[PDB]
């Protein structure tokens, strides 16, 4: 059975309070030696665990961070808090809630939330098509100036799939970008439209570039 | 505050292959309760991670015969002894027996295969990007292998440092290659300026550099 699902705000203001629920089953916080504790990882970097609490209700937290954490428990319906307060962009990260099984170590994770602590605001992509400049063809598709993460990126509506390189998001300022690269034989295009297909769930935002040759201009 | 290194950072192994992650601790991790609380967790891409070792030797659930945890006091070591698909991923060694809770900086197992040199594919800023008022230029260093590279780019014949923009993808699933983006982030007003823009491409592959360049009078 064992499961361990953790709810959170997802998205929130510098300097406002994050408040994160790990609730779950396959145990009980009432049983002898049980813990439940908190770990972070930061959009693709190593591990750091934060704080956790015994079925005693003994509570251990991390010394870098101590002041700002706050965990509790609720032994009657199997939760467990988690408190961190005036949260910055450095705690953009995956919170993840796992079972400590009597002995000092985690055995059973969770899903893992993923919070991000941004100013920005709700902003669709601009996609830009890459065609190249003035045998095989290499394509480009520039999504830029988005918020927040994730988009979706897609070739011919997903009939494209082969030499297909999507890269993961860098965050540009405020705002995210992403690019995926798309290589075809020569005599696939020009001549059959590549188009490049982009899905930002938040902005509801769905978008078709066709990329078509570079024209000449000269102002 | 026990400072976890691993060894190496990316380990390149054939499948069938010996596989030996070193990890090694500022400290003695022995717990007060005489039990050396070292960890070994398994951490597959887009998943949270999954433990595999507990207390240095003894191996978790569904955790097959092939792995074995060693070591004592300082130096601690997992040996993976017949490499599989499913034994790739980022493996962190943990260490459960001071407060605060360390994990290692990660080892990320990967396949080794023949070596192959970038593709490198240069876009100019687009039309539908000029028009709006940006001019990001776009770099695509496909398929390669050793994992590390280097990109330097020349403005006319000038090399920026700053206001470049780089990305990276795992390893290819079929051909077990790296790819690479970098994009050099321009106003239109410095872009309007110079003419020669050049993405010069640095790998073990050759030992000349891989130019790829475009002129502004053209597009």
């Amino acid at each position: 059975q064992v499961t361990l699902k953790e709810s959170g705000p997802g998205i929130l203001q510098p300097s406002q309070t994050l408040s994160l629920t790990c609730s779950f089953s396959g145990f009980s916080l009432s049983t002898y030696g049980i813990g439940v504790g908190w770990i972070r990882q930061p959009s693709g970097k190593g591990l750091e665990w934060l704080a956790h609490i015994w079925w005693n209700d003994n509570k251990y937290y991390n010394i870098a961070l101590r002041s700002r954490l706050t965990i509790s428990k609720d032994t009657s319906n199997n939760q467990v808090f988690l408190k961190i307060a005036s949260v910055d962009t450095a705690d953009t990260a995956t919170y993840y809630c796992a079972r400590i099984p009597d002995d000092h170590y985690f055995d059973y994770w969770g899903q893992g939330t993923t919070l991000t602590v941004s100013s920005a605001k709700t902003t669709a992509p601009s996609v830009y098509p890459l065609a190249p400049v003035c045998s095989s063809v290499t394509l480009g598709c520039l999504v830029k100036g988005y918020f927040p993460e994730p988009v979706t990126l897609t070739w011919n509506s997903g009939s494209l799939s082969s030499g297909v390189h999507t890269f993961p998001a860098v965050l540009q300022s405020d705002l995210y970008t992403l690019s995926s690269s798309v290589t075809v034989t020569s005599s696939t295009w020009p001549s059959q439209s590549i188009t490049c297909n982009v899905a930002h769930p938040a902005s509801s935002t769905k978008v078709d570039k066709k990329i078509e040759p570079r024209g000449p201009t000269i102002k | 505050d026990v400072l976890m290194t691993q060894t190496p950072l990316s380990l390149p192994v054939s499948l069938g292959d010996q596989a030996s992650i070193s990890c090694r601790s500022s400290q003695s991790i022995v717990h007060s309760n005489g039990n050396t609380y070292l960890e070994w967790y398994l951490q597959k891409p887009g998943q949270s991670p999954k433990l595999l070792i507990y207390k240095v030797s003894n191996r978790f659930s569904g955790v097959p015969d092939r792995f074995s945890g060693s070591g004592s006091g300082t130096d601690f070591t997992l040996k993976i002894s017949r490499v599989e698909a499913e034994d790739l991923g980022v493996y962190y060694c943990f260490q459960g027996s001071h407060v605060p809770w360390t994990f290692g900086g990660g080892t990320k197992l990967e396949i080794k295969r023949a070596d192959a040199a970038p593709t490198v594919s240069i876009f100019p800023p687009s039309s539908e990007q000029l028009t709006s008022g940006g001019a990001s230029v776009v770099c695509f260093l496909n398929n390669f292998y050793p994992k590390d590279i280097n990109v330097k780019w020349k403005i006319d014949g000038s090399e920026r440092q700053n206001g470049v923009l780089n990305s990276w993808t795992d390893q290819d699933s079929k051909d077990s290659t790296y790819s690479m983006s970098s994009t050099l982030t321009l106003t239109k007003d410095e872009y309007e300026r110079h003419n020669s823009y050049t993405c010069e491409a640095t790998h073990k592959t050759s030992t000349s550099p891989i130019v790829k360049s475009f002129n502004r009078n053209e597009c």
